[PDB]
Order: C-alpha cells, then sequence, then structure tokens
C-alpha cells in the first residue's frame, strides 16, 4: 500500500498546496460550468474546481462545517482528489480541489459506448483502495460513491470524491434531488445499520451500468441487451429492495468479473464481500497485474 | 382574465408594501399596510390561460371562507405576469418555531390543546370543499394560545417542485400520506398529485408527532430511504420517550396505510378530547 512514482506526485501536490495561504471570492475567475465550475485562482497560479454548495445558515453552524471541512488537508492518497481549501462567502460554502482533466465516468461513460473489462478492473483497484484508506486511516465511509463522483485525468490516475467529512454540513443542506438512478444500498433504503458495505454495494452497481452502457435497473429484456450488443421512483426503489439484483449479460465478460459484481450486489450486507477480500478476489489480481495504458485509452475517447 | 381589487368586501383605498418577511419557495411575502397584512408577490407567465383561470377558480373558493382558526384571506389583484394574494397578518411566531424553542415547555395538555385548534380550522375547509394540500408546523402560527392555520390551497399553483431530478425539501416528504409517495417522479407536477381530505389528515399526524417528539419524523434518513419506508407503510412511534397509549394511537390512525381508515377532522377532534 505504497508506490514511488506515486511518493513523486503527492509532495508535489503538498508543494503545490503551498501556494495558497488563503482563499476569498475576488481571487478567482470563473473559466466554465461543469454547481461546481473550473476556475483559475490568481494569488497562484493554480487551476482548481470549485464547487459552491448554497447554505443559508447563521455563522455558529458555518463555522462547525469548516473546522470539520478541515480534515480533508489531512487525508492525502493517490487515490482520492487533492484538497485545499473551505471558505463561507456570499450564502455559499465553497470548496476547491484538485481540477481532473478528464471528469466523472458518468461523463466519459457517456462519450464512449460502453467502457470495457480491463479498464473496468483498473478503476475496481483505484476505488477498491480509496475506500480502504478512508475508513482505516480516517474512520470514515464515503456514503454516496457513484460514477459523477469518481474522476480520471489524462495522467493516468483515478480518484475518488464528494465524500462524507462534515457530518455537519450534509446536516445543513435544505433540500435534495432524487431522480430515477440511485444508487443506494437496499440496507440504507430500509433504514438499518450499515457500514462501508453500502459503499461496496454502491461500487458493484456503477461498475455494472459501466459496462453495459445502460443504468440496470429495472434489468432490460432480450430486444435491448440484443441492440447494445415512464417509471416511479418508489417502484424502482422497492425494485432494489425486492427483486433479485442486477447481474451482467454471461456471454461478454469473464467470469472472474461477474463473480466481482455478484460479491458485490449481494443484498445482505454481512454476506457482501468486505474491502479486503475485494483486494484478494481473482478478478483485481488479475487486473492488478496487467499492462492497459489508461491514458491512451482515456484521450483518444474524448479527444485530448 | 383578471381579477382586481374591488372585487372584494374587503373596501380597500390603498396598500403599502414593506419589508420583506422572509424567504420562501413560492413567491415573495412582505409587511404590508390597509392595519397591517401580509402580501404575498407571484409570478406567472404572461399568458398561460391554463394556470391563469386554474388560479382564479381557487380564489373566489377563498372569499368565502371566515373562520377564527384560519387565516384572513382578504383579497387578491391579477395582473399578468404579476399576480398578489393578501391575507391577514399573523401575531406571533410558527409553530415550527415553537416546537423548537427550548425555553417553551410544551406539555401533554397543551399539545392537546393546540392540535384541537388546527382540526377546527381543518374541519372548516374541508366543510367548505377547501383542501390544504401543505398542513405543516410552518404553516401554523401561535400566539399565546392562538393558533391560524395558513397557506391552503397554495400548493396546487405553487410550481415548487419545477432536468429528470426532483428536488424534495425537508419535511415535506414524512408529511405525504403514502399513496403520493407512491407517485413521485421527476414528471411529477403539484396539480396532478392525488391529494384528498385524507391526505389532509394524513398531514396532521406529521404535526402531531412533531409536537410530542419537537422533531419530525424520519430526522436521520436520506430522501430515498424516507420514500422507501414511508411508501411501504413503515411508521415510527412514541414510546422511545415514554408517551402513554393514547397519545400513540391516534397516530395509528391518521397514519393509517389504507386512506379510507384514517378518521375525518371531525372524529379526530372526539379522540383527542378523551385524551388525559
Ligand atoms: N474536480 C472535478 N473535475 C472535473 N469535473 C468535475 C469535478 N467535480 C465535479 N465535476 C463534474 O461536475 C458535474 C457536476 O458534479 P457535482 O457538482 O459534484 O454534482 P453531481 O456529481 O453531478 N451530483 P452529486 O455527485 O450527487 O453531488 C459532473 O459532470 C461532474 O463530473
Ligand atoms: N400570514 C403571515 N403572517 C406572517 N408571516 C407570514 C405569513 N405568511 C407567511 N409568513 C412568513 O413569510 C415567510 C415566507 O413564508 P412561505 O413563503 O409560506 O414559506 P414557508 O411556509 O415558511 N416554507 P416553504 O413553503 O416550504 O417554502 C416565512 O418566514 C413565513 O413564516
Ligand atoms: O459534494 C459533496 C460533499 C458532501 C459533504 C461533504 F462534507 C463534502 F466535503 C462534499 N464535497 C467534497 C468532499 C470531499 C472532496 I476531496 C471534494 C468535495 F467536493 N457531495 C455528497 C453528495 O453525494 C451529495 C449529493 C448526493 C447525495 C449525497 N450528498 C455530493
Ligand atoms: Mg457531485
Ligand atoms: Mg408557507
Amino acid at each position: 500500500e505504497l508506490d514511488e512514482q506515486q511518493r513523486k506526485r503527492l509532495e508535489a501536490f503538498l508543494t503545490q498546496k503551498q501556494k495558497v495561504g488563503e482563499l476569498k471570492d475576488d481571487d478567482f475567475e470563473k473559466i466554465s460550468e461543469l454547481v461546481v465550475f473550473k476556475v483559475s485562482h490568481k494569488p497562484s497560479g493554480l487551476v482548481m474546481a470549485r464547487k459552491l454548495i448554497h447554505l443559508e445558515i447563521k455563522p455558529a453552524i458555518r463555522n462547525q462545517i469548516i473546522r470539520e471541512l478541515q480534515v480533508l488537508h489531512e487525508c492525502n492518497s493517490p487515490y482520492i482528489v487533492g484538497f485545499y481549501g473551505a471558505f463561507y462567502s456570499d450564502g455559499e460554502i465553497s470548496i476547491c480541489m484538485e481540477h481532473m482533466d478528464g471528469g466523472s465516468l458518468d461523463q466519459v461513460l457517456k462519450k464512449a459506448g460502453r467502457i470495457p473489462e480491463q479498464i473496468l478492473g483498473k478503476v475496481s483497484i483505484a476505488v477498491i483502495k480509496g475506500l480502504t484508506y478512508l475508513r482505516e486511516k480516517h474512520k470514515i465511509m464515503h456514503r454516496d460513491v457513484k460514477p459523477s463522483n469518481i474522476l480520471v485525468n489524462s495522467r493516468g490516475e483515478i480518484k475518488l470524491c464528494d465524500f462524507g467529512v462534515s457530518g455537519q454540513l450534509i446536516d445543513s443542506m435544505a433540500n435534495s434531488f432524487v431522480g430515477t438512478r440511485s444508487y443506494m444500498s437496499p440496507e440504507r433504503l430500509q433504514g438499518t445499520h450499515y457500514s462501508v458495505q453500502s459503499d461496496i454495494w454502491s461500487m458493484g452497481l456503477s461498475l455494472v451500468e459501466m459496462a453495459v452502457g445502460r443504468y440496470p435497473i429495472p434489468p432490460p429484456d432480450a430486444k435491448e441487451l440484443e441492440l447494445m450488443f415512464p417509471m416511479a421512483i418508489f417502484e424502482l426503489l422497492d425494485y432494489i429492495v425486492n427483486e433479485p439484483p442486477p447481474k451482467l449479460p454471461s456471454a461478454v465478460f469473464s467470469l472472474e468479473f461477474q463473480d466481482f459484481v455478484n460479491k458485490c450486489l449481494i443484498k445482505n450486507p454481512a454476506e457482501r464481500a468486505d474491502l479486503k477480500q475485494l483486494m484478494v478476489h481473482a478478478f483485481i489480481k488479475r487486473s492488478d497485474a496487467e499492462e492497459v495504458d489508461f491514458a491512451g485509452w482515456l484521450c483518444s475517447t474524448i479527444g485530448l | 382574465t383578471s381579477i382586481f381589487l374591488q372585487e372584494w368586501d374587503i373596501p380597500f383605498e390603498q396598500l403599502e408594501i414593506g419589508e420583506l418577511i422572509g424567504k420562501g419557495r413560492f413567491g415573495q411575502v412582505y409587511h404590508g399596510r390597509w392595519g397591517e397584512v401580509a402580501i404575498r408577490l407571484i409570478d406567472i407567465e404572461r399568458d398561460n390561460e391554463d394556470q391563469l383561470k386554474a388560479f382564479k377558480r381557487e380564489v373566489m373558493a377563498y372569499r368565502q371562507t371566515r373562520h377564527e382558526n384560519v387565516v384572513l384571506f382578504m383579497g387578491a389583484c391579477m395582473s399578468p405576469p404579476h399576480l398578489a394574494i393578501i391575507t391577514s397578518l399573523c401575531k406571533g411566531r410558527t409553530l415550527y418555531s415553537v416546537v423548537r424553542d427550548a425555553k417553551i415547555v410544551l406539555d401533554v395538555n397543551k399539545t392537546r390543546q393546540i392540535a384541537q385548534e388546527i382540526v377546527k380550522g381543518m374541519g372548516y375547509l374541508h366543510a367548505k370543499g377547501i383542501l390544504h394540500k401543505d398542513l405543516k408546523s410552518k404553516n401554523v402560527f401561535y400566539d399565546n394560545g392562538k393558533v391560524v392555520i395558513t397557506d391552503f390551497g397554495l400548493f396546487s399553483i405553487s410550481g415548487v417542485l419545477q432536468e429528470d431530478k426532483l428536488r424534495i425539501q425537508n419535511g415535506w416528504l414524512c408529511h405525504l400520506a403514502p399513496e403520493i409517495i407512491r407517485q413521485l417522479s421527476p414528471d411529477t407536477e403539484e396539480d396532478k398529485l392525488p391529494f384528498s381530505k385524507h391526505s389532509d389528515v394524513f398531514a396532521l399526524g406529521t404535526i402531531w408527532y412533531e409536537l410530542h417528539a419537537r422533531e419530525w419524523p424520519f430526522k436521520t434518513q436520506p430522501a430515498e430511504a424516507i420514500i422507501w419506508q414511508m411508501g411501504t407503510g413503515m411508521k415510527p412511534n412514541l414510546s422511545q420517550i415514554g408517551m402513554g397509549k393514547e397519545i400513540s394511537d391516534i397516530l395509528l390512525f391518521c397514519w393509517a396505510f389504507e386512506q379510507e381508515e384514517r378518521p375525518t377532522f371531525t372524529k379526530l377532534m372526539d379522540m383527542l378530547e378523551k385524551l388525559p
């Protein structure tokens, strides 16, 4: 759980973070929309991504948010996006972080058709290693891993994002958005005790969506998997709780991969594989010792 | 196509608009002077004939209302895109703030009494065939024992839901009866949710919980979890804080899974009378 090429980049990012001192609004110039905007710090030559969460509550709670948020300066990993600072400005708290020029795998999957199995193996090692770091070194669970918050770059790192560091900032949020693609585990939907196992379920489900090119619930009929190769929120969620979990098509993916997702998508979280098990699963042992130019596949598909 | 302020029985010469009282999702609500009044300004499409006459449907109905537990509706003037609903101004604080204020004691006698006031108002509105559709403690006002219900009917014309991701406010879902919860989608429209007198009674049940726990139910849980738990009919009780069976049986009735088993506001008033 240590590498050198990775060793070079971490201090270098630390060195970069030396640049920042303190932050506030006029330091920053809006470049584009990705809510989070890519912005350019002028006091220091860094290009960062800054996310703006709109909260409107009195400072005693906002000060608690930022102290709890300050711990991210300390978590530092080759599998976690890099953090620079959090301040409050004009009814919005800003989190500015390392900018990843490739976007989310949500966004990568839109441009690609489907993501091939070997790249998905690599991303599995990255995600599994990130949660293990967090659990073991910060005693935190992610609580929402899914494609939109896993970021990729032309240099070839795959890292996690948007995890639950400040219990109170989640508290302070007035309203949530629910669409038709849910990645919440069956046990969280039922409101029972949960652990990093819930993140493992979310990871399995994300993997199947990226492999097939479609969010897999409800499962497609014979007609649309053939061509590949109007639902209310409550009944989608009830599908997740009471129907059997999704599965990869048996023809087009290796058994190791199928079994890997099947172990992630077990409904009972006690029987679901935990973090170390997956590190010893056949699928990622095979994938760990493999040569894919992930940066190469990326740039060619996205155009950079 | 038009609603002018001379159509109302409140003689009106001038209307002053003062400071904004607070932020909210449906229009803006300012202080006003007429005595003092609360003025809610709403914006509409220049020619959305559909929604403009739909709106007028509702507001002539309000003209027939007068009841000590319902805020006095005073008038509505139209001129697209700008509409205004003028009501009496509530002294005091919302029930939302009172329950969450640690310096105010809320004993079981008083909670029964507050609840009984809300029911009287609601049975009046129901008796006149008006559904609230957004009953909740931020829409009830309490000033040293005077309890008034506000913002009834607004939700139809509200647009508080407004791509393919439905916006959910904290507190909303736990007031929605299961029949409604089981139908939310990102295509859902306020004017087409299956509200009913039974759904209003459900919403009163959430207030009874909130009166005694001094917090909303499902406070811990994210929206998706709340939708599934409520849609399959899982509901909390008040035994964890030592509330007796009688105070808990009203919830069993108001939150009943099949609507027709939930009481009308008339029967519920009786049930509240029989508490210790
Ligand atoms: N550091 C980043 N670099 C590049 N794109 C990013 C970055 N962070 C977020 N994005 C993109 O910004 C868009 C919105 O992301 P975000 O504001 O985090 O909300 P979301 O991921 O879409 N939904 P949620 O994950 O629940 O908060 C997505 O297209 C993300 O891929
Ligand atoms: N009749 C009234 N008298 C005094 N204050 C009022 C009255 N009606 C509304 N308000 C206040 O005006 C502000 C805006 O209210 P409103 O637009 O109804 O939203 P809300 O009920 O507080 N919450 P929401 O409907 O979920 O957005 C709040 O601070 C209310 O307490
Ligand atoms: O952004 C956040 C978020 C939440 C809490 C928190 F403490 C943060 F610091 C957050 N951001 C953040 C964290 C670390 C880094 I390194 C970079 C970041 F931008 N999200 C959680 C989310 O999933 C929403 C929307 C979907 C449902 C659940 N809440 C998206
Ligand atoms: Mg995000
Ligand atoms: Mg209101």
